[PDB]
């Protein structure tokens, strides 16, 4: 659900059980460990600009399962954390539609040619 | 023009009457026959993929009643239809006992319009054995006005009683021998320029699935379109389409097996499944290379046709080809 | 931002970079898409199917076919069990993992896909006079995993309503496919990138992210080390980029999936000890590995080539092993309970071993 | 961009009665509607081709192919303030249906109190967000209520890819449906919405047949028995991979059939109540036209007319 | 009316008479009728041999042509559930006859479908009723009848039909019809009838639909395996020949070219070997029990479909390894 809605990416069970249960959380856990430092070393004081776009309670940063630690009413709860973060995601997805669509290429500079005028 | 492009060979060519239906005349004789003597019998279908069974029993129905009398005289159920025994006793047993609809004058003077209704049950494999045991019955008594016609791959999974009530019409493999003509026909109607031989090496490749053979000439045909250089479709083009191993390849996994070292094999075996050859035609064509092979003796022919036939089933029941190819290539290296 | 296995996914056909031959084979296909017939595209995981198919899909209408959005259908079995599938839809095309349902994919198959089948979709002409038909495309993820009754009940939907629906199925195996479903389809064969390929690939992803690089044989080693499986070429290349700041470095580790890792240790506690109390361990770790949701054939396969790999063995233990999987192979597809299977594969190796 | 309307209801009732009838039934058929005010009139469009519709990809998941037209004469408003430098002063916008239908609700309620203000609706360019402005809506309460709601303008070329379905003219039956006000009106009503009464019932087949000089029935073949209803009252008759739908062959050059969704025809019957001349036009085994108009004069005025065009369910 | 009938049911005995091959039960059943002592009566039997036939036949000559009115008929097709048996069984049972005419008869076709509750149900309301009704139980599989049902019933078996019973219906079927049939042709279908008169009927059905003209053209053997798609015996008989003499490569060409001539599937010659085989005079045994087992493996493995050829090929490797075992 998060993938979707937030990367507009569609992955089967199979390949999140084999491949990205284990990669992906990984791979959030380290940008936002670097999104940290990058924003503790501003506070004290564009290039990775794909950093800092990990949200703290939206993004998983921990491996689906737990870790394999083979050789080195929970599910309720976890299902109704699935469904509120399925709802703020949908609720971020809702507005988007509106706020602007790629549609196609089109004179958009004529259409800021002629501002709209309000005034009695 | 472009409505009649809108549909792929096999549903576009599917035969229209009897008459099209080709390389099956032992039961279509039969069958065209019954239109004069009006006594169809209950039928049982049964044959190997793609060998025209749903095509005879439809091209059969349309030309007892027509496009209009067929609807109020035909009920077909297939695997995509809920056919469990409540099923097979209420909605089943209702048709079957449903008075014969009267023909208009004009079915009357266009269509025999035999008095009995058809009951077709598709797929009819895939039903559960106390389903048709509740079918006996309703197919003895109700014999005259309703016949039921059953179609199968696998004649086996129909229970015993079933089989005894219908009379059996086996539907033969077609091969290069007798489909040829229908393939040159779709070719000259679509108008493939192909070499000689090249319809021969499809119908072989196909295994007695015409179906398989209609759909590798429209590849074929549509690689040579794009293509657009007016020259003729060759078999080595067919082979690429069809899946088939390269010669060479094959024999690179002949000489491993000679060689019969167990790490070669597994690192060639390792890198030639990476171009994803499924591994059915790859055992197909190691069967063929060796039991037609002048080279070997009559213990290692033996011992190679059960390898290869126990190889064969293990695929079939859905197995993961790496470990069994890797397995059968072992062996044989070990004999 | 999104992971490097999407955010650099081609989007049409011209854009695709490895299989020449494929992608022309592709572009035919797309030239008179009027009679394309259904299709059955299979090969190695990981290549590039989906990615194809897609990539036909805006071929044959446009880009809008990659704006997704996701559906919730419910389904209700004979004994009461509500339950949903996801279906994913774009204004031309829909996608469906019924798979996912387990044994009650074949419902998916009798009611949605029939149903999908059956409405004929027209619209208004905007310029022409009277109403326009257009064919539905519908991808099946998974297909080899579909229950032989799902299968069955896909063959007279397939051929009846041809006009109205064109399959594209998708299948990392084609053994498990009924011979009358491959007899409706047009087969596809997908290679592998080879390593060239995949090297290729990772230094553009590379070059872009303006990731330093000591020299390009890391990405060569990158790529032997997916064994071909270029999703897993990127999220390597992902991982090892982040956890080396940025920079990679010939002496910087190759991350692999933690179940990998876990099979190689089990192999090697294998071969070190054979006994019964090595055996109730095994089963642990195998019970550790099931709990993840690791398919038992998948656990099956990566613990046999571990064992293949292994340099002490010799041939006959080497030939042992490989028919005990095979054999045990068939047992898994034909039984109920895997963990029976894996631990007599184990048991009978621990005893040819020893 | 300015777009001054003033809308009151104690003046013409019969305009304030299309416009509401108008905008319910945009909102009951999409989420969202297209407005176009041109210089002369302003046209409501409810289509699956709209950019925020086509989002739904209602066409390929449900069969979503109706289109639905509604013209309003620039009469209806008090002021008509529509200035633009495009074809006929044309302006495009796109707004959510239910917004709007919530602000009318709230104005009906107010006019029914007793109040007789004037409603003024203005296009303003809101600071908190095709760029996005708002409809700002105000009018008094015997307090100054005012509302604002989202939309989207639209260029010239998505525009002119929004064309209104046309029909055969030559090859198109038309029948003069009873004004609803009438003796038969009441009879009518019933008639269309008679199939309700069997809940599993999907698609209708609707027959006209010549030889009050011809009938309409509605068949219903999914029941386990036939079931036809007719209607023996008066009834007058006026005077890409894309290709062509399949079209069955007449059975007479008299007799038009066509087969439809059930919520087609429940949107029709609303249609029909809700207006006095309703034209029901079919096109054999292609499509059915509800029009419903209505007729001012003063120098005849202009025709408000709403036009439902809905494609068949499924062939003949 | 009959006319139109397919000839499986167009040729259902009527009388007891017309009942062939079961000349044991017919006369017992018949004696019991003409002393009025019937007991309850258990059919069993496998497919086609006379059963539902012998069973409605017996019915007629009870009660004449007005059988239908005091007979309670049911089968799979109707649903016999607890409910049934204690509801509607139990009724007709337990009220009396229509004009005092004897006792009443129940018969339950194919009675092996029925659950085990509704059997056991079914044992008090035989036992109870007895004076005033009879029951009849069909069946084919005796595994699915609970002990106490089958307790309570007198057993008749009805055997596969024997040559002689068939021969003779098929003279009647033959004047009935303007056929004729040649004797080689009559042997053929004796043998691929394996006991069963369904088989026999179909198959004379088709053969007279071969046929281009009826009225004078007679049946012969050939028309029966056209119409059956079969192999012939000298077919089978050179298939083993080559397998047993010659090389690997004549055997495999051989095969080809029979099946080829023909369009022969492999089921129908492996069970033509199967049946020369068991006929064979074999010095070594271990060679019967490699033959037994390779060969209904490949049956069980072309049961569910897979590669053709391969098949064949495992066939002929299968014999040869087999036969090695003589030497
Ligand atoms: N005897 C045939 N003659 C002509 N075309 C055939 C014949 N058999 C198969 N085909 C072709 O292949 C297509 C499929 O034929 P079908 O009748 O559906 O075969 P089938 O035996 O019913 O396949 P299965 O058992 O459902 S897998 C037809 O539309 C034809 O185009
Ligand atoms: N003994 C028989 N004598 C003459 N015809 C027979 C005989 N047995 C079977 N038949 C013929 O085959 C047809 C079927 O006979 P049935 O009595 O229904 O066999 P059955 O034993 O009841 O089969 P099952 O057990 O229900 S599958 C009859 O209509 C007859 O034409
Ligand atoms: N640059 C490039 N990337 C590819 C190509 N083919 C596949 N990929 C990428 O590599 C990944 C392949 O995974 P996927 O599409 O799921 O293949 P599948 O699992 O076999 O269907 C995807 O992330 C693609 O973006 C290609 O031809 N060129
Ligand atoms: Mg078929
Ligand atoms: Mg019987």
């Amino acid at each position: 659900n998060v993938s979707l809605y937030k990367y507009n990416a569609v992955h089967s069970f199979r390949n999140i059980t084999l491949e990205f249960g284990y990669y992906a959380p990984l791979i959030r856990k380290c940008q936002s460990y670097k999104k940290k430092y990058i924003l503790y070393y501003l506070k004290n004081l564009d290039k990775f600009s794909d950093i800092m776009k990990v949200e703290n309670g939206i993004d998983v940063v921990d491996r689906i399962g737990g870790p394999i630690e083979a050789l080195s009413d929970h599910l309720e709860d976890q299902k109704k954390e699935r469904d509120r973060r399925l709802r703020m995601l949908i609720d971020q997805y809702e507005r988007n539609v509106m706020m602007a669509n790629d549609d196609l290429e089109d004179e958009e500079t004529s259409f800021n040619d002629d501002p709209i005028v309000d005034s009695d | 023009e472009q409505s009649l492009a809108q549909q792929p060979w096999v549903e576009k060519y599917r035969p229209k009457n009897l008459d099209e239906v080709t390389a099956q005349d032992h039961a279509v004789t039969v069958l065209k026959k019954t239109l004069k003597s009006a006594n169809l019998p209950h039928m049982l279908f049964y044959g190997p993929p793609g060998t025209g069974k749903t095509s005879t029993i439809l091209a059969l129905t349309k030309e007892l009643y027509g496009p209009d009398l067929m609807k109020s005289r035909i009920l077909e159920l297939n695997a995509s239809d809920e056919r469990g025994i409540s099923i097979v006793r209420e909605k089943v047993k209702n048709f079957a006992r449903l008075t014969v609809s009267k023909p208009s004058k004009h079915d009357l003077e266009n269509y025999p319009c035999p008095p009995y209704k058809i009951i077709i049950l598709d797929e009819a494999d895939s039903m559960t054995a106390d389903a048709q045991s509740a079918l006996r019955r309703t197919m003895e008594t109700y014999s005259g006005v309703t016949r039921f016609c059953l179609i199968c791959n696998y004649v086996t999974r129909i229970i015993d009683p079933l089989a005894s009530r219908c009379s059996k019409f086996r539907f033969k493999a077609l091969d290069a021998s007798n489909a040829i003509d229908r393939l040159r026909f779709i070719s000259e109607q679509e108008n493939v320029k192909c070499d000689d031989g090249v319809l021969e090496r499809i119908l072989d490749i196909s295994a007695g699935d015409l179906r398989r053979g209609i759909t590798l000439l429209q590849s074929a045909s549509k690689g040579a379109q794009y293509l657009g250089d007016g020259k003729n479709i060759t078999s080595t083009q067919v082979e690429e389409l069809a899946g088939v191993v390269p010669h060479d390849i094959l024999i690179e996994i002949v000489e491993k097996v000679k060689s019969g070292d167990f790490d070669e094999i597994k690192k060639y075996v390792n890198t030639f499944m990476k171009s994803g050859w499924s591994a059915a035609s790859v055992v197909n064509q190691l069967h063929e290379y060796y039991i037609t092979n002048d080279n070997f003796d009559t213990n290692f022919k033996n011992q190679i046709s059960w390898l290869l036939f126990t190889t064969d089933s293990r695929l079939n029941n859905g197995t993961n080809e790496h470990i069994q190819l890797l397995n059968l290539l072992v062996k044989i290296s070990q004999l | 931002m999104s992971l490097w296995v999407d955010k650099y996914r081609p989007k049409s056909l011209n854009a695709l970079s490895h299989n020449e031959e494929l992608t022309n084979f592709l572009k035919s296909l797309s030239d008179q898409p009027r009679d394309l017939p259904h299709l059955l595209l299979y090969g190695p995981n990981g290549t590039g199917k989906k990615t194809r198919c897609m990539a036909l899909l805006e071929s044959i209408f446009g880009p809008g076919v990659y704006r997704l959005k996701i559906d919730v259908r419910q389904f209700v079995t004979a004994s009461n069990r509500k339950l949903e599938l996801n279906v994913v839809s774009s204004p031309y095309h829909l996608e469906i993992t019924p798979s996912d349902m387990g044994n009650n994919d074949r419902i998916v198959i009798q009611e949605l896909l029939k149903e999908v089948a059956q409405m004929e979709q027209v619209d208004f002409q905007d310029s022409k006079d009277g109403l326009a038909h257009r064919y539905k495309c519908v991808i099946i993820n998974e297909a080899n995993s579909l229950t032989k009754d799902a299968q069955a009940a896909l063959r007279r939907t397939m051929e009846k309503y041809s006009k109205n629906i064109r399959l594209i199925m998708v299948c990392d195996s084609m053994s498990p496919i009924i011979a009358p479903i491959k007899s409706r389809c047009l087969l596809i064969r997908c290679p592998a990138p080879s390593d060239s390929e995949i090297s290729t690939i990772l230094s553009d992803v590379v070059t872009n992210e303006r990731i330093q690089l000591e020299t390009k044989d890391i990405l060569k080693r990158i790529a032997q080390a997916s064994n071909g499986n270029l999703r897993v070429s990127l999220l390597m290349l992902e991982s090892m980029a982040l956890n080396n700041e940025l920079a990679l470095k010939s002496s910087s580790p190759i991350i692999k999936p933690d179940w990998i890792i876990v099979i190689h240790k089990l192999t090697r506690k294998i071969v070190k000890e054979r006994s019964v109390n090595s055996l109730i361990e095994c089963r642990a770790v195998l019970y550790d590995l099931l709990a993840h949701c690791i398919p038992a054939n998948i656990i099956l396969k990566e613990l046999t080539f571990s064992l293949l790999d292994v340099e002490t063995l010799n041939t006959t233990n080497k030939s042992s092993i490989i028919e005990y999987s095979s054999v045990f192979d068939e047992r898994l597809s034909l039984g109920n309970k895997a963990i029976f299977h894996l631990e007599g594969f184990i048991a009978k190796v621990m005893c040819c071993l020893d | 961009m300015k777009l001054k309307l003033i809308v009151n209801g104690c003046e013409a009732p019969d305009d304030y009665k299309l416009l509401r009838t108008t905008i319910n039934t945009v909102a009951s058929l999409r989420k969202t509607a297209i407005l176009r005010f041109n210089s002369e009139r302003l046209t409501i469009i409810s289509t699956p081709k709209s950019s925020l519709n086509s989002s739904n990809n209602g066409t390929i998941l449900r069969g979503d192919t109706g289109q639905l037209w509604c013209t309003i004469p620039h009469d209806v408003f008090r002021l008509y303030t529509v200035i633009s430098a495009r074809e006929l002063n044309t302006i495009t916008m796109e707004c959510n249906c239910d917004s709007l239908l919530s602000v009318f609700k709230r104005y009906d309620r107010v006019m029914n109190q007793g109040s007789s203000s004037n409603m003024t609706i203005k296009l303003q360019s809101m600071p908190e967000w095709n760029p996005i402005c708002a409809l700002g809506i105000t009018f008094e309460e015997i307090i100054m209520h005012s509302f604002k709601v989202p939309v989207k303008l639209l260029f010239r070329a998505q525009d002119t890819r929004i064309q209104e379905p046309m029909i055969n003219y030559i090859q198109l039956m038309m029948y003069k449906l009873p004004p609803i006000s009438g003796e038969f009106g009441s009879a009518f009503h019933g008639f269309i919405r008679r199939v309700e009464r069997y809940s599993n019932v999907n698609h209708i087949h609707l027959m006209g047949v010549k030889k009050d000089d011809v009938e309409l029935k509605i068949i219903v073949n999914e029941l386990d028995w036939h079931l036809e209803i007719c209607w023996n009252g008066p009834l007058d008759s006026v005077i890409d991979i894309s290709v062509m739908v399949e079209k069955a062959e007449q059975e007479s050059s008299s007799t038009h059939e066509v087969i439809i969704r059930c919520k087609d025809w429940k949107v029709c019957s609303k249609l029909y109540a809700a207006f006095e001349e309703v034209v029901l036009a079919i096109s054999h085994d292609e499509s059915c036209v509800f029009h419903c108009s209505l007729d001012r004069g003063s120098k005849p005025r202009e025709r408000g007319q709403i036009i439902y065009y809905i494609a068949r369910s499924k062939g003949l | 009316s009959k006319e139109n009938l397919p000839w499986v049911e167009k040729y259902r005995p009527e009388t007891l008479d017309e009942v062939y091959g079961q000349n044991e039960v017919i006369t017992t059943v018949r004696k019991f009728v003409d002393e009025g002592k019937l007991p309850h009566l258990l059919f069993y039997g496998p497919p086609g041999t006379g059963k539902t036939s012998t069973i409605v036949a017996l019915a007629r000559e009870i009660y004449g042509k007005n059988y239908s009115n005091m007979v309670l008929e049911l089968n799979a097709s109707d649903d016999r559930g607890i409910d049934v048996v204690r509801n509607q069984i139990k009724d007709f049972a337990s009220t009396r006859q229509i004009f005092s005419k004897g006792f009443k008869l129940i018969i339950l076709d194919e009675a092996d479908a029925m659950t085990n509750a509704a059997q056991n149900a079914l044992r008090r309301v035989i036992e109870r009723y007895t004076k005033n009704t009879r029951f009849c139980v069909l069946a084919n599989y005796a595994h699915k009848l609970t002990p106490a049902l089958l307790s309570r019933c007198t057993r008749f078996r009805f055997q596969p039909l024997p040559q002689e019973a068939i021969e003779r219906r098929i003279a009647n079927v033959l004047v009935h019809e303007k056929l004729k049939l040649s004797p080689n042709a009559e042997k053929a279908l004796i043998e691929l009838s394996n006991g069963d008169m369904r088989r026999v009927l179909n198959v004379l059905q088709s053969c007279k639909a071969t046929l281009d003209n009826p009225d004078e053209d007679e049946i012969s053997d050939d028309v029966i395996y056209e119409c059956c798609g079969a192999p012939r015996p000298s077919d089978l008989k050179a298939v083993l020949k080559s397998i047993l003499e010659d090389d690997w490569g004549t055997a495999h060409y051989t095969l080809n070219k029979v099946r080829s001539a023909k369009g022969l599937a492999l089921i129908d010659l492996i069970e033509g070997i199967v049946k020369i085989l068991e006929d064979y005079e074999l010095q070594n045994e271990e060679t019967r029990v490699h033959l037994l087992t390779k060969l209904a493996d490949i049956e069980y493995s072309i049961s569910k479909g897979g590669n053709d050829q391969i098949q064949g090929s495992a066939v002929i490797g299968a014999i040869k390894a087999s036969f090695e075992n003589e030497t």
